[PDB]
């Protein structure tokens, strides 16, 4: 987030929100890759 | 994920506001092929996190047909394999708030359930393979449904 | 833009690298939540990659550059304030150097009207 101790903590939670969005998108990509292998078999 | 046998997506419905969530039911329409004590529960997905379901709709029996109600934002109503009608709330979910009586509600499974949008407090209609169409009141499940029509052919 | 406050800490002109590093180390924790396919992290994968290690050097290098432009108008600030060095012990000695001369007292007071 582009727009001293307060600044940092606000940026860390903004990251902690984005991580929960990424974590989900990993397993979604796994399912996708694991489907490509299944479809072929 | 890790269910006893597979469960067929018996019916789907979209969220009335916009394409953000998709409520889906799960039951076997093959006769007696459903296992003894299979997991009877509908889920509701969000298009942001499609890994696992956003919220669970725990039911007494397997849910055959569900739909969203445009009148009351997030009030899903569903027809079970037993013949029972159920209604949940899409925010809190969990257990069903309105459930029909066992004896007066029709035999054999709800083949279709739709909301009667044209009404102040919403009403719902329901057909079956028993061949008895019914006009239910959501506020008042009371002593059975309001209207009973049996589907005669030919006169 | 990074806001700092100039002042005289212990009557010495002084005034971030830790706080911005805390902002960075969270960006590395982002990988640790990623979790390996297999079934295990990506933090080991990112620690290994050179380009990431190279960019951490350019961050600590970019703070020095900004500090030095701060040092200039800091060092510029100290010079006009250097005349009033710490302790009035100076003024007590200078009180006897002036001695009788009115114009000298007037002149020194005129200097302090200017510093004002």
């Amino acid at each position: 987030h582009l727009p001293l101790d307060s600044f940092v903590q606000l940026q860390e939670e903004y990251i902690n929100s984005k991580t929960d969005f990424l974590t989900s998108k990993n397993v979604e990509v796994e399912r996708a890759v694991d489907d490509l292998l299944q479809t072929i078999m | 994920e890790k269910e006893i046998c597979k469960r067929s997506v018996s019916e789907i419905s979209w969220h009335p506001e916009g394409p953000t969530k998709v409520a889906v039911s799960y039951a076997i329409m093959r006769f007696q092929q459903m296992p003894e004590k299979m997991p009877t529960q509908a889920y509701v997905w969000d298009l942001l996190n499609p890994n696992s379901p956003e919220i669970k709709l725990m039911s007494p029996s397997a849910v055959t047909n569900i739909s969203y109600n445009q009148k009351i934002p997030d009030q899903i109503g569903g027809g079970c394999y037993n013949g029972l009608l159920a209604v949940w709330d899409g925010r809190k979910g969990e257990n069903p708030i309105m459930i029909s009586p066992v004896e007066n509600s029709h035999y054999e499974p709800v083949t279709h359930f739709h909301w009667l949008m044209s009404k102040t407090g919403s009403e719902c209609v329901t057909t079956s393979t028993d061949g008895k169409v019914m006009w239910w009141d959501t506020r008042k499940f009371e002593a059975g449904p309001v209207e009973k029509l049996n589907i005669i052919e030919g006169l | 833009f990074f806001q700092v406050e100039v002042q005289l800490n212990g009557d010495k002109v002084t005034l971030i690298q830790k706080s911005i590093n805390r902002a960075a180390t969270a960006v590395l924790r982002c990988s640790k939540h990623l979790y390996n396919w297999d079934q295990a992290t990506f933090y080991d994968m990112i620690a290994c990659d050179k380009e990431i290690v190279k960019v951490i050097l350019l961050l600590t290098g970019s703070i020095q550059g900004t500090k030095n432009k701060v040092n200039e108008f800091l060092s510029g600030f100290t010079k006009f304030e250097w005349l009033c060095k710490e302790s009035i012990q100076e003024s007590i000695k200078k009180f006897s150097k002036n001695g009788p001369t009115l114009q000298n007292y007037e002149d020194q007071l005129k200097k302090f009207s200017q510093i004002e």
